[PDB]
């Protein structure tokens, strides 16, 4: 009864995975939420398997568990033990400093029978990722800190690279994975947990990340490099106040020094956007974010230099455009009602 | 008995609920509510600059954060004294509605639906589902599901055909917002004084042909969960009793009016009336405020029971509003935060969560203000003022009636929601429900504002303003979880103070100094245990399904 | 029993509509298979009044009808014997020149209840269009003659406003509403379909169109003002293959001429399109394709001038650009897991 075509169906190398999501670190639950607006691949997608040959996916995600409290918890603590030999972790959120404390914490997840004590995020992490396969980093905040690792904060966070070390190595040669963003692009996080289930299952190479350890087919390419309104920079037309259709450079986009995919792959399903559509780009997938960014609607001081630069030849290469787009708004001679024809023919 | 869990799951934050139960008498003794992140917004955002407020806002909560941006971006248009073009209003109210479109839906079916589906009640109560199986649902002709027992298989996260579906349905809602607002859920064409987003005959073709798509769907949608929730009540008389408290209602205002409202504090009593969903503190069956000055003026937060030292000794701001008014110390324009990270003891300091109060003139009363969800509050402030008239949304004074014309396949609809004479779990849930036919009614008619504007020829979007050197600002909206404030103070040009207010903060918050207890703990202290479990492998169900009520989101809750 | 909301629903000016499409012209009905993919508005979303207070929708399209031969013609003779006054006439498809004839035709649709001989497109066209409230052209060939009013075609054919002249009014005061592309855009179409609804409900002001009759909120701005690609082209970063990621038009891309929304739209549901996915644009929206744009694959004279001038600046701007994304791609120096606070706290 076993049908030919099913040697096409091949066990994947690693036949299931756990995947241990924190949301309890500093930060709101925004790439969570997120993720659950993907298609390419959706979520539920990729729990029901729909893409044969792939690891069977146990996604333990708090915001949508069915488990609850210290049962939910159950997985996280066997894994601690060493108990679990597949996982892997998924951190959302800023990293807090614990040691400026202290008889209290500014993040945890499970208040443990140890004790009675909550655990702290640090102590979570060292804990985890080093018996883990992969370490994934989801959002601008647990990557690089985010807008909670901010100028006068009074935690001291920080991302997954510092604390863990930027060459830091999962036990199966994984390099942190850094998915940025604020909130993370739906689609580029489940590309990118799509392509570790495809690595882990033994189908794909080893994933290829940059410098600051992110998806290169992702985040390589900058924000203006995919951005439409990029004609009107050209032609040194600059919007004057929001909501014009033309660039808006002057009025706050850093676009052209921050790497994101947005304009180009838009928010969902081909819709959203930030400078493609009127929203000033405030480089929320970068490290230096928001400190290297603010005042937001400012101008990029980079851009005034470059926005002020005299282009002579302006206003008449914009003139045969002009010209050349009248010859090209009238029909040619041979078509008419008339009595003979006049094609050619 | 001592039960407790944490972290509490299908909710957005790190919340955990410590009880003492009484299985012998089937009661709730005490209780007590704990959140475990602190990220100091009220911090950090001292000495920035205030055109910075709604961007950093947003990110309070990966939910209900364009929420914070609207609140916030309300604000810096009071303090810089400026008035947005008309358009630019209608579309942040359509961006709006789809935010409680999306909201409401994807936590309706599939995080609260999980409290009803099959697994667990076949885990809490195994006769709930025998008695399941055999109801038929008086509205299968509308939801085509034949029984309750159906619609429960329904909700089994990933297998269930409508849990599924709802996700879906986030989707295209979300798309909806994005149009208007660029992105989410932190917003990208937001701004004070306007918007980015470019009007055009496509953009509100794209918002209204996905619009009708969301209201036939509300058509099935209403009638499923009536069916559901009426059977609860049928199923087991009483369980009203779970959940409940006195009608200490929170409501302050939604959906604005551009031909009313140039956004200044004086000028705040009058359109803060002739918004789309009037604002009101309702107590109890009764209202008390058409004015949010008259609210503004009476919010307290205290400090019983959390991590801070209390600003006694810290230098005050403000002292009078615009118009003259006196102006509290306790009250958010005045408020310093002193974090103090301690180890947790609930005899005293167990929560990073601060316990905001209201004030009543008549009685000198601080009661903790709840908003239930809070779409119960939002509906409940709407019947009484009788004074939205949109057509869609219609307040008599008994009720609002909402209206979803006919789509491709359904014929026109009607959805009187009534005050409930209770204020309780399910209750709560049936309004989450209801307000969703309320946002897409309501978006059906800035749909056709916005369009007028656009024919008109109107189209500017954003009207340029000018950053005072010393002012302040109040922003008022109704979050999805109800009631959200924005206090934003300047000085020298820079922010001297910013607290912003959600509505999980009141929800989620202790016990006052006058010791009045938290609005989960009373609602979960009068909780009645109608469950089929003893302690041993009990998990506790009727408790969560209480907490999970009110909608909690602890980011909004400590931020 | 009447609920309070009727009163928001108001009775459409125009009660019923009937849309009488004529597809026999010189075509290829790649415009009405088009129409299919539309979702803003679908098609059986006008048919079935998704929208309210609309005109009812008859459609009278050969390739969806239920209706077969002489049933499905039936309301075209009746509409040309005036006994039809609330219909919209499309046509798809070149209108050919039969006055070179001689017996016979280059296209029919309809045969003569008299004669019994096949209705040419001409015939039908001056039965029909002066007594049709609109008259809608449906692709570059029924607006400007498109592809096959080619330099030696034997038909010697045309587009709508040459055949009833380029200021004709229908008896409702329309214009000719042309809708270019090859094929039309779906949402293009739709939208132009559905603003008609509108207007004929009473419900929105005469439809804004060009000198060339094209919609002006669609057909206003160039491929190019919408190019996700620009960037690539205001940086100096052309393609010398076709494969390549940036700027084609050394490789026959019009999109600085040419008026057409497809890149910023995306082609159905935002995800494709033509330059901005690595297609050249040949310009099938204006009245001069295909003859003013071939060779396709030669570029455009006008191309040569203007990418050889912006090789000045594009090496500095690029390097300013690079050097201060350096910057943003380093973390503040407030992050960190020391024993000692550093942020401004
Ligand atoms: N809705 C909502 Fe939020 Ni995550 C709450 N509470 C707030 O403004
Ligand atoms: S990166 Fe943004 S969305 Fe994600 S946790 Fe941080 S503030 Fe929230
Ligand atoms: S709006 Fe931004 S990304 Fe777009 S072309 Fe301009 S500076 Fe570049
Ligand atoms: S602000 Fe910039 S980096 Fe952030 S999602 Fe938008 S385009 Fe991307
Ligand atoms: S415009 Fe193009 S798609 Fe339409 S009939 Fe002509 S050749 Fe076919
Ligand atoms: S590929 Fe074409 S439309 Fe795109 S930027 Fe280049 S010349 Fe312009
Ligand atoms: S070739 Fe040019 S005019 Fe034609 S669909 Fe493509 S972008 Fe539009």
């Amino acid at each position: 009864a076993v049908p030919y075509g099913r040697k096409t169906q091949h066990t994947p190398a690693l036949k299931e995975v756990h995947i241990l999501w924190i949301t309890a670190g500093l930060g709101c639950d925004g790439d969570s939420v997120s993720i659950t607006a993907a298609s390419q691949p959706s979520v539920e997608d990729v729990v029901l398997g729909a893409i044969p040959g792939l690891p069977k996916v146990h996604l333990h995600n708090p915001v949508l568990a069915y488990e609850n409290g210290d049962e939910f918890m159950a997985p996280f603590h066997k894994a601690a033990r060493g108990e679990i030999d597949n996982f892997v972790l998924v951190l959302e959120g800023s990293i807090p400093n614990e040691r400026i404390n202290g008889e209290g914490y500014w993040a945890a997840m499970g208040t443990d029978p140890q004790t009675h004590q909550p655990i702290t995020i640090p102590e979570w992490l060292d804990r985890l990722a080093p018996k883990a396969l992969a370490v994934v980093g989801a959002g601008t905040c647990a990557t690089y800190g985010g807008i909670h690792a901010m100028e006068g904060n009074p935690t001291g966070c920080m991302g997954l690279a510092d604390y863990l070390g930027w060459q830091w190595k999962s036990r199966a040669g994984l390099p942190i994975v850094n998915v940025p963003g604020c909130p993370v692009q739906p689609d580029n996080f489940m590309e990118t947990l799509l392509y570790l289930l495809y690595q882990l299952a033994g189908l794909a190479p080893m994933i290829p990340l940059d410098e600051a350890l992110r998806p290169k087919w992702l985040f390589t390419r900058t924000v203006h490099d995919g951005c439409d309104r990029a004609g009107s920079y050209e032609q040194a037309i600059f919007a004057t106040e929001y909501g014009n259709p033309n660039c808006i450079v002057k009025l706050g986009c850093w676009g052209p020094v921050v790497q994101c995919n947005v304009p180009k792959r838009g928010w969902i399903a081909g819709v959203g956007g930030c400078p493609n559509v009127g929203g000033i780009c405030i480089g929320c997938t970068m490290p230096g974010f928001p400190d290297k960014f603010m005042p937001f609607m400012d101008a990029p001081p980079g851009a005034v230099l470059s926005s002020n630069l005299i282009k002579s030849y302006g206003p008449l290469i914009r003139s045969l455009r002009k010209l050349t787009k009248d010859t090209l708004n009238d029909e040619p001679k041979w078509r008419h009602n008339q009595p003979v024809l006049t094609t050619g023919y | 008995v001592e039960m407790n869990w944490d972290p509490i799951t299908r909710i957005v934050g790190s919340l955990g609920i410590y009880t003492k139960i009484d299985f012998e008498n089937r009661r709730v003794a005490e209780c007590y509510s704990t959140s475990s992140i602190f990220r100091g917004y009220s911090i950090f955002m001292k000495g920035k600059d205030p055109r910075d407020s709604h961007f950093i806002t947003s990110r309070i909560c990966g939910i209900c954060g364009d929420n914070h941006a609207t609140c916030s971006v309300y604000a810096q248009n009071m303090a810089y004294g400026v008035k947005p073009p008309p358009i630019a209003d209608w579309i942040i109210n359509l961006g709006e509605a789809a935010e409680y479109m999306f909201d409401h839906n994807i936590f309706q079916d599939n995080l609260v639906g999980v409290d009803f589906c099959e697994q667990m009640v076949r885990e809490t109560n195994p006769g709930v589902w025998e008695k399941a199986k055999t109801a038929e649902a008086p509205h299968a002709a509308e939801h085509g599901y034949r029984t309750i027992a159906d619609i429960m298989t329904a909700l089994n996260p990933f297998t269930g055909e409508f849990y599924r579906e709802t996700l879906l349905v986030s989707r295209y809602t979300r798309e909806m917002f994005c149009l208007m607002e660029g992105r989410h859920v932190h917003p990208s064409t937001l701004y004070p004084g306007g918007v980015g987003t470019v009007p055009t005959i496509q953009l509100f073709t794209d918002y209204i042909t996905r619009l009708m798509k969301y209201v036939e769907f509300m058509k099935k949608v209403v009638p499923l969960h009536d069916d559901l929730f009426d059977f609860f009540y049928e199923a087991l008389p009483g369980y009203e009793e779970v959940g409940r408290r006195r009608i200490l209602l929170g409501c302050w205002g939604s959906f604005q009016d551009p031909n009313v409202c140039d956004y200044n504090y004086r000028t705040m009593t009058k359109w803060g009336r002739g918004m789309f969903v009037t604002p009101g503190v309702v107590v109890d069956g009764e209202l008390l405020t058409t004015d949010l000055v008259d609210i503004n003026l009476n919010i307290r937060i205290l400090l019983g029971s959390s991590f801070y030292q209390d600003w006694d000794h810290e230098e005050t701001s403000v002292k009078n509003d615009p118009l003259g008014n006196a102006v509290d110390r306790k009250h958010p324009w005045n408020q310093t935060t002193l974090p103090r990270p301690q180890k947790r003891n609930f005899g005293g300091n167990y929560t990073w969560v601060m316990s905001p109060r209201w004030l009543d003139k008549r009685t000198g009363d601080h009661l903790a203000l709840d908003t239930g969800g809070g779409p119960i509050a939002r509906l409940w402030a709407t019947a009484l003022a009788g004074l939205v008239d949109i057509g869609y949304i219609k307040s008599t004074g008994h009720s609002v009636k909402i209206y979803l014309p006919r789509t491709a396949l359904k014929p026109e609809a009607e959805f009187e929601w009534k005050i409930p004479m209770w204020s309780n779990a399910i209750e709560r849930d049936r309004a989450r429900t209801y307000f969703q036919a309320y946002s897409a009614a309501a978006a059906l008619y800035f749909a056709e504002q916005a369009l007028a504007e656009l024919h008109a020829g109107r189209t500017r979007t954003f009207t340029d303003f000018k950053v005072p050197d010393e002012a302040i600002g109040c922003g008022f909206h109704e979050a999805v979880r109800g009631v959200l404030s924005h206090h934003l103070v300047i000085r020298d040009g820079k922010i001297a103070n910013y607290h912003p207010y959600p509505p999980t903060p009141w929800n989620a918050s202790p016990r006052d100094i006058y010791g009045t207890p938290g609005p989960y703990e009373d609602a979960v202290q009068n909780t009645p245990i109608f469950e089929e479990n003893g302690p041993e492998k009990f998990k506790g169900i009727d408790i969560m399904r209480a907490v999970r009520s009110f909608d909690p989101c602890l980011p909004c809750g400590v931020h």
